């Protein structure tokens, strides 16, 4: 239920041949909600645990998507960080497997980003009038978000009927748990010259090359 | 059969934790009544049918033990070391209070038989109804009910701190997230009579009536209760 | 050609099984419609036109269409006459002729959800 | 193994009320034998071996009434609060007469006991057979003979209360709903005894006489009351 007793899982995993947490790193997507758990202070305690956690060998330095979806799903990993559409590959494999809240930091629970899945037109385009169509009467409709979910779940829908089939769901219940404690992405403009510049703070520091306290100075400028 | 549709009962398989408990639950009721001396002459078979009434009123008490426990094994189905552990406790408090009640419910129905005027049988038999008594009495068996409820509601925060291995949808969690907060305001009511004699404000009396007002008081005072958190 | 008129709420598709299994053992195909108003297209084109040889409606509108004269009268034998019961038979008679073969009995029923309302009003 | 092979016994599986009442059974049959004394010597071995036939009697009794209830969990397989707080009574009821029982058939084979010539022991072990004991006893076994069959007739109603939500087919019906006219005829006849007793119509022992013969005329009354219905 905590992060900080995660080290102390792997010492006991590791004895048996198997991982406690594998997760991709690479995109800072996944290692946010440690890093914003408590917050500046709250970034360089949330962070420093996660460098400790690679210092002290219990994660992977390049664990990147792959190799956190494949030993997860192969039974090599008790843990595993990912949204709704990962949950179709593990349905795949004959893994019982369960989704929760993710674990605790300093107290403060885990803030993980909000991603609302939308869809835009494009402006240089001539089938403007013709893709309208198939968003609104053919893709957001009872049928249409069904043959999407059931191929890789979507979260909970935007849709107002799927409410009775997203209550059903504990998986939902878990992602919506995760969602109540973080918060929504601001769409402003500078999202993707921040996430670059927290992409690279995390590899930097993840690989061994760039203090925590000189992360968040390039990466506040 | 079920309360909620929207909720999957997991533990609709007999488990040994029921079966167990069930034993245990019927002995209360069963040896409650039975645990009389057996009539030997039409003066005695006159005498233990003055006692229907007390069981009557005990084991009505007892069978919403049982139902609030045969809801909470029929959701969840756990049978755990914790679950055990409290289920133990919640029966091993019942257990100790199957007499007492008994007693209680003699001695309520020697005083309310008279306020109707069906008998005018002496009270001396109880012993001296004094103050401190008749404190211990509020303290006691208020004890008793804070204890069961506050049991379930422990037994329902384990299900609550197991939801994600349960597999409780987000239905399943209001339900049992209510169940705690039912038991809860169920168990504050004892706790605050209880509460009010061990103080003893008034140093008389009026400290044993309030305390036995709280109880006529329940549906009242726990819409109060739950208003207030409500409200904020 | 043996052309049966029957309401489109109905089994027309099952009905036809049996029509299937008819021309098996004659030879007469056995077309089912399941016309819309049917009860008040019949005694319009039956009268003047060709019409269903056979018609399947509650017994109710089959005294309107027996006076006018669009029914022929039923002589159906004792061996089959007991195979069914004796009141349904009275259902299908006017002024003291057998006008149709009574299928089955139906009633409006509550139909309920037990999942939504399990004890309904 | 089945009564009706028209009927589709949905308590097929053992619930927690089956399992529980089994238990609130057993110790009604265990306890009524059990709840003597131990022979500490001869001389009580052979008293202890006089009481076999009161709970032979007894028992023989008690099975009826769980076997009346196996068939109707059999059945309807009900678990809902209604089922359970009728449960709860038809018990209650049997355990408030568990023992009154043991007396009664302690009582009545004292009674055969010298009519056939095998023992003439007094009867003054059981107190003063006075008009308003006898009376007492024929009220007092009557209503709880009453209440244990009324109680498998609201039971049975329950069902049919509740029979498109189980699927009870028309086969199904007649059985529910004959089930409740079979223990309604059976508890008509203890309703019977218990108020021509109340009532009191000669004021001496002629009003007890024909109360108990009411019990003897058992299956022949049955019939009366079954041709009253049927003729209109
Ligand atoms: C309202 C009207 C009903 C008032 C009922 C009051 C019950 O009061 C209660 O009576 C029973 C009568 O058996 C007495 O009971 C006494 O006799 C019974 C005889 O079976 C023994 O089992 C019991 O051990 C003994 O205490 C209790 O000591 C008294 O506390
Ligand atoms: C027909 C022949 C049989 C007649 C049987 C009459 C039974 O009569 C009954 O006898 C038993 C003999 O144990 C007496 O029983 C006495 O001794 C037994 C010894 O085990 C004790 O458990 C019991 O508590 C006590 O009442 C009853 O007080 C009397 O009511
Ligand atoms: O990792 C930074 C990246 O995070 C978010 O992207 C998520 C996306 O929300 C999901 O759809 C999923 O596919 O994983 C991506 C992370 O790998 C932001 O949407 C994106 O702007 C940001 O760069
Ligand atoms: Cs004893």
């Amino acid at each position: 239920k905590t992060w900080e007793e995660i080290p102390a899982l792997d010492k006991e995993l590791k004895a048996k041949g198997k991982s406690a947490l594998m997760f991709n790193l690479q995109e800072p997507y996944f290692t946010w909600p440690l890093i914003a758990a408590d917050g500046n202070a709250g970034a360089k305690a949330g962070l420093t645990f996660l460098v400790d956690l690679i210092k002290n060998k219990h994660m992977n330095a390049d664990t990147d998507y792959s190799i956190a979806e494949a030993a997860f799903n192969k039974g090599e990993t008790a843990m595993t960080i990912n949204g709704p559409w990962a949950w179709s590959n593990i349905d795949t494999s004959k893994v019982n497997y369960g989704v929760t809240v993710l674990p605790t930091f300093k107290g403060q629970p885990s803030k993980p980003f909000v991603g609302v899945l939308s869809a835009g037109i494009n402006a240089a385009s001539p089938n403007k009038e013709l893709a309208k169509e198939f968003l609104e009467n053919y893709l957001l409709t009872d049928e249409g978000l069904e043959a999407v979910n059931k191929d890789k779940p979507l979260g909970a829908v935007a849709l107002k009927s799927y409410e009775e089939e997203l209550a059903k769901d504990p998986r939902i219940a878990a992602t919506m748990e995760n969602a109540q404690k973080g918060e929504i992405m601001p769409n402003i403009p500078q999202m993707s010259a921040f996430w670059y510049a927290v992409r690279t703070a995390v590899i930097n520091a993840a690989s061994g090359r760039q203090t925590v306290d000189e992360a968040l100075k390039d990466a506040q400028t | 059969v079920g309360l909620n549709p929207n909720f999957s009962f997991r533990g609709k398989q007999q488990t040994r934790i029921e079966t167990f408990s069930d034993a245990v639950f019927a002995l209360a009721i069963t040896l409650l009544v039975l645990s009389s001396t057996i009539p030997e002459t039409f003066e005695d078979l006159w005498a233990s049918m003055r006692d229907v009434i007390p069981f009557a009123i005990c084991v009505a008490l007892i069978i919403v033990i049982w139902y609030q426990h045969y809801i909470f094994f029929l959701k969840y189905g756990l049978q755990d070391k914790v679950t055990i552990l409290l289920n133990t406790i919640l029966l091993f408090v019942l257990l100790v209070y199957v007499y007492p009640l008994k007693f209680l419910a003699r001695f309520l129905s020697e005083i309310y038989g008279g306020i109707f005027g069906i008998i005018e049988t002496d009270l001396s038999r109880f012993g001296e109804y004094s103050h401190q008594n008749l404190k211990l009495l509020m303290v006691n068996y208020g004890l008793g009910a804070f204890a069961i409820f506050l049991v379930f509601s422990l037994m329902y925060w384990r299900a609550y701190k197991m939801k994600s291995l349960l597999d409780l949808n987000s239905y399943e969690i209001f339900d049992t997230k209510s169940s705690i907060i039912a038991n809860l305001l169920m168990c504050s009511v004892p706790l605050l009579s209880l509460i009010i004699t061990l103080i003893d404000p008034w140093g008389n009396f009026r400290t044993t009536i309030l305390s036995g007002f709280l109880y006529f008081l329940y549906v009242p005072i726990m819409i109060v209760f739950g208003r207030i958190t409500s409200k904020k | 050609k043996l052309v049966i008129w029957i309401n489109g709420d109905k089994g027309y598709n099952g009905l036809a099984e049996v029509g299937k299994k008819f021309e098996k053992d004659t030879g007469i195909k056995v077309t089912v419609e399941h016309p819309d108003k049917l009860e008040e297209k019949f005694p319009q084109v039956a009268a003047t036109g060709d019409g269903p040889d056979i018609i399947f409606w509650a017994h109710d509108r089959f005294g309107g269409y027996a006076q006018s004269g669009l029914l022929a009268e039923i002589t159906p034998d004792k061996a089959f006459q007991d195979k069914l019961y004796p009141f349904t038979w009275d259902a299908v008679r006017y002024n003291g002729k057998l006008i149709a073969y009574p299928i089955a009995v139906e009633a409006l029923s509550l139909i309920y959800n037990k999942d939504l309302l399990p004890n309904p009003p």
